[PDB]
C-alpha cells in the first residue's frame, strides 16, 4: 500500500493537474479499499474439500507471487550458466550435434530438472497474477464504466467515438447479469435507470442494461432465498459467457498479463530448444528496479530515437545516390584484379553498403571506399567523405547520445520536483509551507495531523463501515457528496489555522 | 432564488456569453458581459 | 601501511599508492565522486551489456556459426563459436571493444543466404551495444556532474 | 535549452494569469480560484 501510494503521488505530482487532483485522489482511496480487501482475503488465516484445497493454493500463489517471480529469474539465470557449456560437434557425442560439455556430467539432468520448473514457476505466475492484480484491472474497468454511464451517459445520451476500442469492447458487459462484480456499487444499473429513464426512454435503458422491470418491483416486493448446491453443473449453468469474454478481452489487453503470457510461451518453447531460455533473461529489466530506470532513460525519447534512424537512413541514401550517380569507380571492394566485387554497380546493393558498413565505419563511408588521390574528382570526393563523416558519424550519434542525456536529466527533474512539490506544499489544501512555518514546526505538524491524506483515506474506510443511522451531522453531509461525487469538502487554499488565524494566535 | 429558477436560460447561454474586466474611465475594474455569436465560437475552435 | 611492507617484497607493489591522488587532492576527489555518484547504476549497466551481448552470442552460436573463423591459414581453423563460452567470451572481449561492433571482426557476409539476417545482426549489435549503452554510460557520467 | 523553454512557457501559463499578470498563488485562495479567474474572468479568448 506504501508502494502504491508513492506511485500515486508521483503520478499526480508529475502529470496531473490542480481541478482534478481531488477526483484522482478519491479515486486511488477507492482502489485501496479494494487493494485491502484482496490481501485481507489472501492473508494466510470429495468437492467441498476440493474446493477448500484449490482456494489455499490459489491464495497461496497470491501472497507469494513475487517470490515466484524472482525465483523464475533465477531459474533462468541458471538454466543460462548451464547452456554457456554447449558444444557442437561434426561427430556425434553431415549433421551438427549440440551437447553439453563437462566433467562432471550432472548438468544435463539438472538442466532438465530446471527447465520442467522454470516451466511449472511461469504457470504459478500466471495463475498467481491472475488471482491477485488482474482483480484491481477489472475493478478500475467496471468503476470507470460506471462513471461514465451514470454521470456522462456515455451509451445513453452518447455514443463512443468508434476509434477508441475500449468504449466499444465495453459493450459486451452492459446487458450481462453480472456487471458489477468487482465494483461495490451493485446499484449502478437501477441508478443509471432511475436518471436517464425519462429521457431516453425506461423500456430502451432496460433493454441497453439487461434489466428486468418487473423483476425489479417483485425483488423489493418480497425477499428471495435460492440455495444451488455446489456442483459442477450447477456452476456451469452459473457461468455468464458474455460477462467471461468480456473479464478474459480486458485481461489478454493488459500488458503485464501480456507479459507473463509470453514468458510461459518461451518458457515452453524452451523444452523445444534449451536456448529459447535465453528470451527469459530479458526479465532483469521488469525484475531489478534500477535496470528499470536506466532503460526508462532510453525508452522516454524512444520516438525520437525512431525518427532519428530514420533521418540517418535517408541522409545515407542521399549520399548513396550521389555516390552511384558519380563515385561507383572507388567501390571496388575485390583484391583480385580478375575478379572485381563493385557494392555500388546497383543501387541496392549501393544502399545496403552504405548504411552496413559507412556508419559503424569510424570515420565514415571514405575509410572504406578507395583513396581518390590523383583523381579528377578528388575534390568533389574528400568533400563527400568529410561531409558524410560529420553529419552520419558526427553529428547524428551525437544527437541519440544527447537525446539520451537529456532523457537521464528529464527523468531526474520529474523526480525532483516531485520531491520538492511534497516538501514545500501542502497535499490537500496547497497553501505553502511557508505560511505554515509561522508557527514552530508548523507545515510538519499540519501535514502530520490536521490534513493527512492518510487520514481522509481512514474517514471514508470509517464512513463506509459506520452505520447510517449513526452518522453524525458532518459525517452525513461529507457521506452526502462522496455518494454525490461532489468534492467540494476537501479544503482548498483554506484551512483551520487560516481560518482561525487572529482567535488561534 | 431567480438564478435557481433560471438555471436553464443561464445554461443555454453559457456558451455564448462572454465576460471580460476592463480598467474603466472611472479608474476601477469593469466586467463587461458580451454576446459571442455561434459562427465566431466556432472559427475560434477549428484546430488551426 | 601493508602496501607499503610489501613494497619492501616487491618494489613494484609502491605503485598502488599512487591511487593516494584521488584521497589527497580535493579537486581529483570530486571528478571520481561524479563517477562513484552513479556507481551502482554503472554496474547495472555493464551486466544489462553483458546480458544482451550473451543474447547475440546465443543467436550467433546457433545460426553463425561459419563467419567467426579467425585463422587465415586453410589447414587449422580458429572457430571462435563452436562453443558457447568461446562464442561469449569472443563476443564480450572483441566485439564490445571494436568500434563497429562484432561484423568489423567476424567474416563478411557477402553473396551468403543469411546476408540479410546477419547485417541486421550485425547494425542492432553495433547499434545497442557500441552507441546506446556507452552512450548510457556517459550520459550517467554528464548528469553525476550536473 | 529547447527543453527549457518549452518547461517555461508551460510552467508560465499555470502559475500567472496571461492578461492581468497576478501569480496564480492569490487566486487560489478561492477554490479553483486560479481556474475560475482564467477561465471566466480573464479569459484571452473572450477578449478576441
Ligand atoms: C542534410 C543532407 C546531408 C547531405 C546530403 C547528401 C549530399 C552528398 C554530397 C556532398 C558533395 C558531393 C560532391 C558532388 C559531386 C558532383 C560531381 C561533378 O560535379 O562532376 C561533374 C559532372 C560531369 O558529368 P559526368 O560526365 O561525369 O556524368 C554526368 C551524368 N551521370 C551523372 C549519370 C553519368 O557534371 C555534373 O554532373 C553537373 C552537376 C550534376 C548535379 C550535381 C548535384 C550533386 C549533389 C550535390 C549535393 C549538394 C550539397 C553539397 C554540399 C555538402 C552538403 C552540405
Ligand atoms: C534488448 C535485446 C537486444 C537484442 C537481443 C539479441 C538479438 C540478436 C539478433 C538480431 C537479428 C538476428 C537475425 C535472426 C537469425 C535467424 C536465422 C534464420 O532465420 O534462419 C532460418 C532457420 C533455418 O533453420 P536451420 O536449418 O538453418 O537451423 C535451425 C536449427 N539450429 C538452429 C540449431 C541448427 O529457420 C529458423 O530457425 C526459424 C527461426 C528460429 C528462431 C528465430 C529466433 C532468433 C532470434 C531473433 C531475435 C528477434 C529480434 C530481432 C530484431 C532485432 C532486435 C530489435
Ligand atoms: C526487446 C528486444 C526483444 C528481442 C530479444 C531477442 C532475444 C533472442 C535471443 C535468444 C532466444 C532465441 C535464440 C535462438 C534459439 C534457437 C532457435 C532454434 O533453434 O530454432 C529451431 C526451430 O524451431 C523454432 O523456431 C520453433 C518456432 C519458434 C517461433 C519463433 C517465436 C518468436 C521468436 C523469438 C526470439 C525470442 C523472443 C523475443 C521477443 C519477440 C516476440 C515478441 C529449433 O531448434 P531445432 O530445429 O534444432 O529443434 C531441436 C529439437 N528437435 C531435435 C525437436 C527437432
Ligand atoms: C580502485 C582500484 C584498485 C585496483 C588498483 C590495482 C593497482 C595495481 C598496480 C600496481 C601494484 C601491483 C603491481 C604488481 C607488483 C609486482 C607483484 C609481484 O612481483 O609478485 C610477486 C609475488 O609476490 C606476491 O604476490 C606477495 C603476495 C601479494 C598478495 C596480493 C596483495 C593484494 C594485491 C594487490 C594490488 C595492489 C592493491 C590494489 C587493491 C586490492 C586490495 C584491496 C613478488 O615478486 P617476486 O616473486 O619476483 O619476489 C621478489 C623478491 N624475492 C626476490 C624475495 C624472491
Ligand atoms: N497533505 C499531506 N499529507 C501528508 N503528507 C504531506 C501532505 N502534504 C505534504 N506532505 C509531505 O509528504 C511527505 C510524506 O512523508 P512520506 O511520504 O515519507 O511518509 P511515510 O509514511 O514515510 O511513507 P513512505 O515510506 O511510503 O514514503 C512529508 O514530507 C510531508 O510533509
Ligand atoms: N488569461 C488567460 N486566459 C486563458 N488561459 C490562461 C490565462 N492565463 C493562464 N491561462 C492558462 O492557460 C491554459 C489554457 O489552456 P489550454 O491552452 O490547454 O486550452 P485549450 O482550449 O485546451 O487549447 P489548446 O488545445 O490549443 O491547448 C490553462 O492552463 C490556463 O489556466
Ligand atoms: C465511495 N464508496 C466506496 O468507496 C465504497 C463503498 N462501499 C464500498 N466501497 C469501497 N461505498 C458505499 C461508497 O460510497
Ligand atoms: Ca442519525
Ligand atoms: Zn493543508
Ligand atoms: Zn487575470
Amino acid at each position: 500500500v506504501k508502494e502504491s501510494k508513492r506511485q500515486f503521488i508521483f503520478d499526480v505530482v508529475n502529470e496531473g493537474g490542480e481541478s482534478e487532483k481531488m477526483e484522482m485522489f478519491v479515486s486511488f482511496c477507492e482502489d485501496t479499499i479494494f487493494e485491502m480487501q484482496i490481501a485481507a482475503q489472501i492473508s494466510e488465516p470429495f468437492w467441498g474439500e476440493l474446493e477448500v484445497q484449490r482456494v489455499k493454493f490459489l491464495n497461496y500463489l497470491s501472497r507469494n507471487f513475487y517470490t515466484l517471480r524472482f525465483l523464475a529469474l533465477f531459474l533462468a539465470f541458471a538454466i543460462n550458466f548451464i547452456l554457456l557449456f554447449y558444444k557442437v560437434s561434426d561427430s556425434p557425442p553431415n549433421m551438427v550435434y549440440y551437447f553439453l560439455e563437462e566433467s562432471t556430467g550432472y548438468m544435463e539432468p539438472a538442466l532438465r530438472c530446471l527447465s520442467l520448473l522454470h516451466t511449472l514457476v511461469a504457470f504459478l505466475c500466471i495463475i498467481g497474477y491472475n488471482c491477485l492484480k488482474v482483480p484491481l484491472v477489472i475493478f478500475k474497468r467496471e468503476k470507470e464504466l460506471a462513471r461514465k454511464l451514470e454521470f456522462d451517459g456515455l451509451y445513453i445520451t452518447e455514443q463512443p467515438e468508434d476509434d477508441d476500442v475500449k468504449g466499444q469492447w465495453d459493450r459486451l458487459v452492459l446487458n450481462t447479469p453480472s456487471f458489477p462484480s468487482n465494483y461495490w456499487d451493485k446499484f449502478v444499473k437501477r441508478k443509471v435507470l432511475d436518471k436517464h429513464g425519462d429521457i431516453f426512454g425506461r423500456e430502451r435503458i432496460a433493454e441497453l442494461l439487461g434489466m428486468d422491470l418487473a423483476s425489479l418491483e417483485i425483488t423489493a416486493h418480497n425477499e428471495r432465498k435460492p440455495d444451488p448446491p455446489p456442483g459442477l453443473l450447477t456452476w456451469i449453468m452459473s457461468i455468464d459467457v458474455k460477462y467471461q469474454i468480456w473479464k478474459f478481452g480486458v485481461i489478454f489487453t493488459d500488458n503485464s498479463f501480456l507479459y507473463l503470457g509470453w514468458y510461459m510461451v518461451m518458457s515452453l518453447l524452451g523444452h523445444y530448444n534449451n536456448f529459447f531460455f535465453a528470451a527469459h533473461l530479458l526479465d532483469i529489466a521488469m525484475g531489478v528496479k534500477t535496470l528499470r530506470t536506466i532503460l526508462s532513460s532510453v525508452t522516454h525519447n524512444g520516438k525520437q530515437l525512431v525518427m532519428t534512424v530514420g533521418l540517418l537512413a535517408v541522409v545515407v541514401y542521399l549520399y548513396t545516390v550521389v555516390a552511384f550517380n558519380f563515385f561507383r569507380k572507388f567501390y571496388n571492394k575485390s583484391e583480385d584484379e580478375d575478379e572485381p566485387d563493385m557494392k555500388c554497380d546497383d543501387m541496392m546493393t549501393c544502399y545496403l553498403f552504405h548504411m552496413y558498413v559507412g556508419v559503424r565505419a569510424g570515420g565514415g563511408i571514405g575509410d572504406e571506399i578507395e583513396d581518390p588521390a590523383g583523381d579528377e574528382y578528388e575534390l568533389y570526393r574528400v568533400v563527400f567523405d568529410i561531409t558524410f563523416f560529420f553529419f552520419v558519424i558526427v553529428i547524428l550519434l551525437a544527437i541519440i547520445q544527447g537525446l539520451i542525456i537529456d532523457a537521464f536529466g528529464e527523468l531526474r527533474d520529474q523526480q525532483e520536483q516531485v520531491k520538492e512539490d511534497m516538501e514545500t506544499k501542502c497535499f490537500i489544501c496547497g497553501i505553502g509551507s511557508d505560511y505554515f512555518d509561522t508557527t514552530p514546526h508548523g507545515f510538519e505538524t499540519h501535514t502530520l495531523e490536521e490534513h493527512n491524506l492518510a487520514n481522509y483515506m481512514f474517514f471514508l474506510m470509517y464512513l463506509i463501515n459506520k452505520d447510517e443511522t449513526e452518522h453524525t451531522g458532518q459525517e452525513s453531509y461529507v457521506w452526502k457528496m462522496y455518494q454525490e461525487r461532489c468534492w467540494d469538502f476537501f479544503p482548498a487554499g483554506d484551512c483551520f489555522r487560516k481560518q482561525y488565524e487572529d482567535q488561534l494566535s | 432564488n431567480f438564478l435557481e429558477l433560471a438555471e436553464s436560460i443561464l445554461e443555454y447561454f453559457r456558451p455564448y456569453l462572454g465576460r471580460i474586466e476592463i480598467m474603466g474611465a472611472s479608474r476601477r475594474i469593469e466586467r463587461i458581459y458580451f454576446e459571442i455569436s455561434e459562427t465566431n465560437r466556432a472559427q475560434w475552435e477549428m484546430p488551426q
